[PDB]
């Protein structure tokens, strides 16, 4: 259950959803999603 | 990183850069499901920034300003179409949403994608 | 196939299940079923015996609905707005006895609320054809039960609820508030989930720890027993409540799970709040003013019970020969008889037997005074099986009584026997 | 919290309350002026804290737990950013 | 203040962001039938009955209509205090309530079902007002074209009505790329005229 | 690890048997050291320990 | 479902996130992490008391562990270890970059 | 921390008893630190 955004990301931007992701779902889920989200930064850069 | 997660996200020209002439005088795709959309990509067939239209069948959770819509086409028969600037919602007569369509790109799709699957995938290795 | 206690019953709908699944409710290791009675929690394993504690269900917060014990009124699933016109008749409440009006509001206004787990799960709950629960019966019902003091207590509570709705939903109240019950049978309806199914427990969210009355859904379809297999578990962190298999019993499929309601009570409360009865109440009373008693170190010790006088159990390792007959009832028994145990003379064989003939002579008193004999209840109740469930409920309570008593009978004599060995 | 907060006749929050980001909202909306909040200084102990005292911990969001050193971590705190 | 509470088993209930409009409802199988001789307005969901502003003439008889909502969704971030609080929230926020009437107050089921354009009237949140929208038919045929190729565009914040014919409707894609290209345009203008040289440049 | 010349001999032996290592009581290098410099300034340092249950002071040397 | 999640799911369980997840389970059941460390600690030397030379490859803490999810009902495999089942014979190392 | 000489003077004169309840005095005698798992409850 995710919002869907339309927009950009910038720092600020992830450091508010990674605090907004560990108040939901937890320190061990949100370190799943860091590993993930990383891969996908380092491939498409 | 944060340079490819920007570029993903970044999103595409939108009047004057993307069309030398006014529109007035005279985008296409039309995929039903995100996976279809992400093959499109690999194929070669969009590009990154291309403009698409995705089916939605979940809640308006998009994130887009407080906007009335554009245009709101109405038909004898008594079907609706809103166009908005980010979506359109198909209505009927009897008041109920026939359809949803979300104008995005290919780049938001993806980032969507992974965050939702990492989620189901810890939840589905647990049992 | 296998012969279960699950087998007889049916499977209820999927959609029991999904409306709590979309939300985080989790259920391991059980099923859910129904039947005549209503649903109840099954086996769908076999547990070995275990070294700690098993989760059962686990139940988020925001599914429930709470109340604070004390003064201030917390709510904290916290569906109330400030300002609305509920808060004042709920403040308008006496702090100690009543806590069943205060949480009838409550739900009351959930099922006016939206998005509120409450007005899908409340399609589920007990209709007012289908609940036990006394408040809802006639002058007929009341009459069965052949006990005036039983009797009276129903009738001021009945009246106790209407005056409620009278009072506060009188004609010029604001529509948000007469919407929630127009007839008074709604309240009614409601005060009558409340005290059947409430849950008493203390919680703590974040630093708080309060002591709190709550309903709770999905935990509310265990059922009372009085030698239980699970128990009931708050979680902090996670804001849950857990439901737990004991440490140390074997569970075998197809099996009931059941949870105790309240522990030390007697067959009338148990009627009061929710309208069942026991035949096997090990802490009921049968009341003797005559004088004679048997010795108390001999009860137990012919009938095998062992423990300190508060708890008794039988040992059944002892009572290598399988036996059946004692039970529930032999041990509300050794409690109740008046008993004479002094330092560690013997007692004399002909000098009890005087007093076993004197009790029992005042259990044949006892069971003549009753209008029926327990022969002739058993007839009314077999004779019509489709029948208002209150009074089903009212025949029900005296059969039990009357077997009590007898039971006690048949179990002085004997203690005779067994004296001289 | 040190003291109930009440908005008329209904409470807005009890004493022994932690205080989050929408409590506080609440606290603005409805412009609540005097919080009384417990904190270190109120304390009665120079050799040691207690737990209502010092409040939620900043690494896990929850009540400090009982033996945790309050005081190196402050050290630290406020000399790391020493740097920039 | 009428000082009388209705009975709102009789009335239709319209409601919008900021009030609670209702209409008078003469029985009938389908819900359809509509007298605008009376009406109230209310704050919202408070039970105090007031009278509408009426900015336009009003009809006299039952008149046979269908309901459609105007406005914008909201999607807001909320702040997360426990542990598996929401994360985000969406409103409908209506602003604005169209009601047209069916062509010679036929029925839905009848295989002549159409919609009068023509008479179109509105409820609005903001003004507490209900008035009757003015529409321009640009579609040749006279007051006896057919209904059934007809098509009714809405722009303007609800304030442009126009009737055209149905295939000359402009694609999705077209109406979004057009409003594009107009803004931008007048954007970039802004930023260049800044420049000592602008008199002297030509668009290209 | 460091500096406790009769703990550490053992450990190396507790590792290769495959046993568990116990909780060391008696002070490291460090401080016995530490106390014979200050014997050499005229001062003196004593550990005691109190026992809770019988009362008993115990000088660890 | 969602279609093409099955290399993750086998990643998650072959690389030891697995435990990462149960730690967290277990320790939303008590108030002082400290404790529940020396409980931990405490077990574990029983059991390498009790039978020596069982360890070595096969570590306590971990088979301490692996028995407390057992009992509550997920499946783990003892010590949480797990064989290679391609490798291409004795004395060969797996490169994992 | 400092003035090492000048206090070891005033104390040896004082016989002063310190009951070693912090953390850095422990750490010298080798000793459990009494925070986290070496605070005993």
């Amino acid at each position: 259950n995710l919002v869907f955004h339309n927009k950009a990301i910038n720092g600020t931007a992830m450091k508010r959803l990674i605090s907004r992701l560990i108040d939901h779902f937890g320190m061990a889920y949100t370190s799943h999603i860091l590993d993930q989200v990383k891969t996908l930064g380092f491939q498409q850069a | 990183m944060l340079i490819g997660l920007y570029v993903l996200t970044s999103g595409n020209h939108r009047g004057i850069c993307v069309n030398r002439y006014n529109p007035c005088n005279r985008k296409e795709p039309f995929f039903s499901n995100s996976y279809d959309a992400i093959g499109a990509y690999r194929q070669k067939r969009i590009n990154l920034d291309s403009p698409l239209w995705l089916r939605w069948r979940l809640d308006q959770r998009v994130i887009a300003s407080r906007e009335t819509p554009i245009e709101v086409h109405y038909e004898s028969l008594g079907t609706f179409y809103e166009i908005y600037g980010h979506y359109l919602i198909v209505r009927s007569l009897k008041k109920q949403i026939l359809f949803i369509y979300i104008r995005t790109t290919v780049g938001h799709i993806a980032l969507y994608r992974e965050i939702e699957e990492a989620i189901q995938g810890f939840s589905r290795a647990y049992s | 196939p296998h012969d279960t206690p699950a087998s007889q019953l049916e499977l209820a709908d999927p959609d029991f299940y999904k409306i709590g699944y979309v939300r985080s409710f989790r259920a391991y290791g059980i099923e859910f079923r129904e039947g005549p009675d209503g649903y109840g929690v099954f086996a769908s394993r076999d547990v070995e015996p275990l070294r700690r504690a098993r989760v059962i269900m686990e139940i988020p917060l925001e599914l429930m609905l709470t109340i604070s014990k004390k003064l201030p009124w917390m709510f904290f699933p916290d569906i109330i707005p400030v300002g609305h016109p509920i808060f004042d008749i709920i403040n308008s409440t006496n702090p100690e006895t009543d806590s069943d009006l205060r949480l009838a509001c409550l739900l009351l206004y959930a099922f006016d609320c939206k998005d509120n787990f409450w007005q899908l799960y409340g399609d589920f709950l007990p209709s007012d054809d289908e609940c036990t629960s006394f408040l809802l019966a006639t002058e007929e019902d009341l009459l069965e039960l052949q006990d005036e003091k039983l009797a009276s207590t129903m009738r001021e509570q009945q009246q106790r609820a209407l005056e409620f709705w009278e009072k506060n939903w009188h004609s010029a109240v604001p529509l948000k508030i007469k919407r929630l019950a127009r007839d008074p049978e709604r309240f009614i309806w409601a005060m009558c989930i409340a005290q059947s199914r409430s849950i008493n427990l203390q919680m703590r969210i974040g630093a708080l720890v309060q002591d709190a009355n709550l309903l709770v859904p999905y935990a509310d379809m265990m059922n009372h027993s009085f030698q239980p297999n699970c128990f009931f578990h708050w979680r902090f962190k996670d804001r849950m409540l857990e439901v737990m298999i004991n440490a140390g019993q074997r569970i075998r499929k197809g099996d009931e799970m059941t949870v105790d309601y309240m522990a030390g009570q007697k067959n009338n409360f148990f009627m009061q709040r929710y309208g069942f009865s026991s035949p096997v109440n090990p802490w009921d009373v049968i009341h003797f003013t005559g004088d004679a008693k048997i010795h108390l170190d001999t009860f137990l010790s012919v009938f095998n019970i062992s423990g300190l006088p508060g708890e008794y159990y039988h040992n059944s390792r002892l009572s290598n020969d399988g036996d059946s007959f004692v039970d529930g009832a032999i041990i509300a028994a050794a409690r109740t008889l008046p008993t004479w145990s002094d330092g560690d003379l013997p007692p004399i064989p002909s000098l009890e037997r005087k007093a076993v003939k004197e009790l029992q002579e005042e259990c044949h008193q006892m069971l003549a005074e009753f209008p029926t004999t327990s022969d002739e209840d058993q007839k009314i109740l077999d004779s019509m099986p489709d029948c208002r469930r209150t009074l089903e409920a009212a025949i029900k309570y005296r059969l039990h009584r009357k077997l009590l008593i007898e039971k006690v009978i048949q179990a002085l004599d004997i203690y005779q026997d067994r004296i001289l060995f | 919290l040190a003291d109930d907060i009440y908005m008329g006749p209904r409470c807005i929050a009890t004493r022994n309350q932690d205080i989050g980001i929408g409590l506080v909202n609440r606290f603005i909306t409805f412009r609540a002026q005097p919080i009384s909040i417990r904190t270190p200084f109120t304390c009665r102990s120079t050799s040691w804290i207690c737990r209502l005292c010092y409040g939620r911990s900043p690494t896990h969001g929850d009540l400090v737990e009982l033996g945790e050193a309050v005081g190196i971590i402050a050290g630290q705190s406020i000399g790391e950013p020493g740097t920039q | 203040i009428v000082d009388y509470r209705i009975n709102e088993e009789e009335f239709h209930k319209i409601s919008l962001l900021d009030c609670d409009f209702f209409i008078r409802k003469p029985p009938d199988p389908d819900n359809d039938v509509y007298d605008f001789r009376e009406m109230y307005v209310t704050p919202p969901d408070t039970d105090i009955y007031a009278i509408p502003r009426v900015l336009a003439p009003m009809p006299q008889k039952y008149i046979r209509c269908a309901m459609s909502d105007y406005g914008c969704y909201n999607v807001t971030e909320p702040p997360i205090d426990a542990p598996r609080d929401p994360m985000y929230k969406s409103e409908r926020e209506v602003s604005k309530v169209f009601l047209t009437k069916h062509y010679r107050n036929r029925r839905a089921g009848d295989p002549e079902f159409a919609l009068d354009f023509e008479e179109i009237y509105v409820i609005d949140s903001k003004t507490k007002s209900i008035t009757r929208a003015k529409v321009v038919v640009t579609v040749p045929g006279g007051r006896n074209r057919d209904r059934k190729n007809d098509l009714l565009v809405i722009r303007d914040n609800g304030t442009s009505f126009k009737i055209i014919p149905s295939e000359e409707r402009d694609d999705p894609t077209t109406v979004i790329e057009k409003e594009e290209w107009k803004k931008s345009r007048q954007d970039m203008e802004r930023h260049l005229r800044k420049l000592r040289d602008f008199s002297v440049s030509n668009w290209f | 690890k460091s500096d406790h010349i009769r703990a550490r001999q053992e450990v190396l032996g507790t590792t290769i048997i495959g046993g568990t290592i116990p909780n060391p009581e008696d002070a490291p290098e460090s401080f016995r050291l530490l106390v014979r410099e200050l014997r050499s300034l005229a001062l003196e340092l004593n550990h005691f320990l109190v026992s809770e249950k019988n009362f008993q002071i115990n000088r660890k040397e | 479902r969602i279609p093409f999640l099955e290399e993750q799911v086998r990643k998650i369980r072959d690389g030891g996130k697995l435990l990462t997840m149960d730690i967290h389970r277990l320790l939303l059941n008590e108030d002082n992490r400290f404790d529940f460390v020396n409980e931990i600690a405490a077990e574990a030397k029983q059991y390498v008391e009790n039978n020596r030379d069982e360890y070595g490859a096969k570590k306590a803490i971990l088979h301490v562990l692996s028995n407390r999810m057992n009992d509550a009902g997920v499946y783990r495999a003892e010590a949480y270890m797990e064989s290679d089942p391609f490798k291409p014979g004795p004395g060969y190392l797996k490169d994992e970059l | 921390f400092q003035e090492t000489a000048r206090v070891l003077a005033k104390a040896a004169l004082r016989g002063r008893i310190d009951w070693l309840k912090g953390l850095k005095e422990n750490v010298v005698l080798g000793g459990v630190i009494p925070v986290g798992t070496g605070f005993k409850g």
